[PDB]
Parts: structure tokens; sequence; C-alpha cells
């Protein structure tokens, strides 16, 4: 949840 | 008999495409990290947390030690997580698959990369931390009271044995892309578009290993076999995750933020 957050951010 | 032909020569393009964006993504590289512990640096010496006494002075150079430090490495995997995923967006393919397998990839990715790169900055005595500024030893953060003594002593003993493969930055580049593209994560789409570039980066990573360690001539399937390693390491952290969300208190600022 918290780690999916981080990684969708960083991917945009 | 290798050949040096058309097929080689563009696996070693790639090779070189995802060392030059690793080096990019990643501001302490093992060749760096490995200067720095053998002395043979002329940048600045690290301050050595080895007590606690000098964890104190260290926090410059929450009330609890063990708890101070827990923060600081959760702090340190988010940055690192941030720094996995621009790697990741250079590995060719990458972004033209389906975003959620991408972060499907990558959330079940970050874990494994996270201790094979920790290792680069590890020996027997302790951590690089702070991007080379800091060095707390193995048996200072063994000495932290439960859960935490034993929190990190399991990356230690991966690291040790990792390092007598004396991987370099080179071969290191293409070993993380192959975790990071591995098609048998759970919950993934899209399989086959997935296996696709890990076969092609298992053939980059092959040839790394043959042209740069001719006196371990398994070394590709010795470093195939620490995926286990691995997965193992990351399920047993996963758990200490959890025992330290049950028994302990502790966001990072970004995911504040993002709520
Ligand atoms: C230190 C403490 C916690 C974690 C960790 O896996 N936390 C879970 C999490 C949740 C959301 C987003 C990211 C992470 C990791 C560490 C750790 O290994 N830190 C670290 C990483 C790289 C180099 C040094 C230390």
């Amino acid at each position: 949840m918290g780690l999916e957050a981080i990684i969708r951010k960083a991917l945009m | 008999h290798m050949q040096l032909n058309p097929e080689s020569a563009d696996l070693r393009a790639l090779a070189k495409h995802l060392y030059d964006s690793y080096i990019k993504s990643f501001p302490l590289t093992k060749a760096k990290a490995r200067a720095i512990l053998t002395g043979k640096t002329t940048d600045k010496s690290p301050f050595v947390i080895y007590d606690m006494n000098s964890l104190m002075m260290g926090e410059d150079k929450s009330k609890e030690v063990a708890i101070r430090i827990f923060q600081g490495c959760q702090f340190r995997s988010v940055e690192a997580v941030q720094e996995i995923t621009e790697y990741a967006k250079s590995i060719p393919g990458f972004v033209n698959l389906d975003l959620n397998d991408q972060v499907t990839l990558l959330k079940y990715g970050v874990h494994e990369i996270i201790y094979t790169m920790l290792a680069s900055l590890m020996n027997k005595d302790g951590v690089l931390i702070s991007e080379g500024q800091g060095f707390m030893t193995r048996e200072f953060l063994k000495s932290l009271r439960k859960p935490f003594g034993d929190f990190m002593e399991p990356k230690f003993e991966f690291a040790v044995k990792f390092n007598a493969l004396e991987l370099d930055d080179s071969d290191l580049a293409i070993f993380i892309a192959v975790i990071i593209l591995s098609g048998d994560r759970p919950g993934l789409l899209n399989v086959k578009p997935i296996e696709d570039i890990q076969d092609n980066l298992l053939q980059a990573l092959e040839l790394q290993l043959k042209l740069n360690h001719p006196e371990s001539s398994q070394l590709f399937a010795k470093l195939l076999q620490k995926m286990t390693d691995l997965r193992q390491i990351v399920t047993e952290h996963v758990q200490l995750l959890q025992v330290i969300k049950k028994t302990e208190t502790d966001l990072h600022p970004l995911l504040q933020e993002i709520y």
C-alpha cells in the first residue's frame, strides 16, 4: 500500500 | 566457441547502457564503496558508529536510539526505492510494459535489489551510511534491543557470502535488471513480454560474467542461485517489518504528502 504509492509517484 | 558477432556486440551495448544508467541512478557505486572501505580513496574518511557514544556524536557529524536508527533505515529505503524505479525506467522495454505490471515488478523486486546493492557497501565490520559519510558496525547494530538487534544481521550474512563472488558495478547493473523483470511475481497481467526482456538480460548477464570473470566458469549459475538467498532474506525481512508494526510504534514526508 505505502510501497505501491511511492513506486507509482516515482514512475510519473 | 564464443565469437564477437553482431548479437554479442548488441549484448555489450545493452550492458553499457545499463551500466551508464546505474551510475546516474545510484549515488554511491560499489567501485567507490570499496575504495572507501579499503582506504584507497582521497574522499572524506567516514565517521565510525561503533558504540552508543559514537552514535550520539555521529547524529551531528524518538527518545529511543534503536527507534531513531530504524526511522533512518525506513527513510533510506524510500529513497532507495526512488533510485531503483529511476533505474527501472532506463531498462529497454520496461516503461512500455502495462503500468500495473511495472508497479508489480518493482513492488516485489525492490527489497531483493536493496539487499543486493547494500552488500556493495558492507564488509565483515559494518555498512557505509549517508552516501559513505558514516560507517555503522555490524556488532553495534547486533547490540540494539530486540527486535531491532536481529534486523540487519541476515543482510550482513548474505553480503559477506555475496561479496566473495567479487562482482563489480558492470556485473551488478545487469543482475539488478534481471531481478526487476521476474515473470513469476504474483499478480502479473502479461507475463510473456516480461519473460522476453528477462531472456535478453540473462543473455547479456551471462556474456558479462564470461568476459569479466575468467576464474569462475559457472559464476552465472552461482548468481542465479543467489536469488533463493534473496527471496528468503525478503520473506524473513517482511516478517520482521510486521512484528515491528505489531509490537513497536514508528512516515517519510513524501508518503504524508501523497495522502
Ligand atoms: C530499514 C527499515 C525498514 C525498511 C523497509 O523495508 N521498510 C518498508 C517500506 C515501506 C514503504 C516504503 C519503503 C519501505 C528497510 C530498511 C532498509 O533496509 N534500509 C536501507 C536501504 C538501503 C540501504 C541502507 C538501508
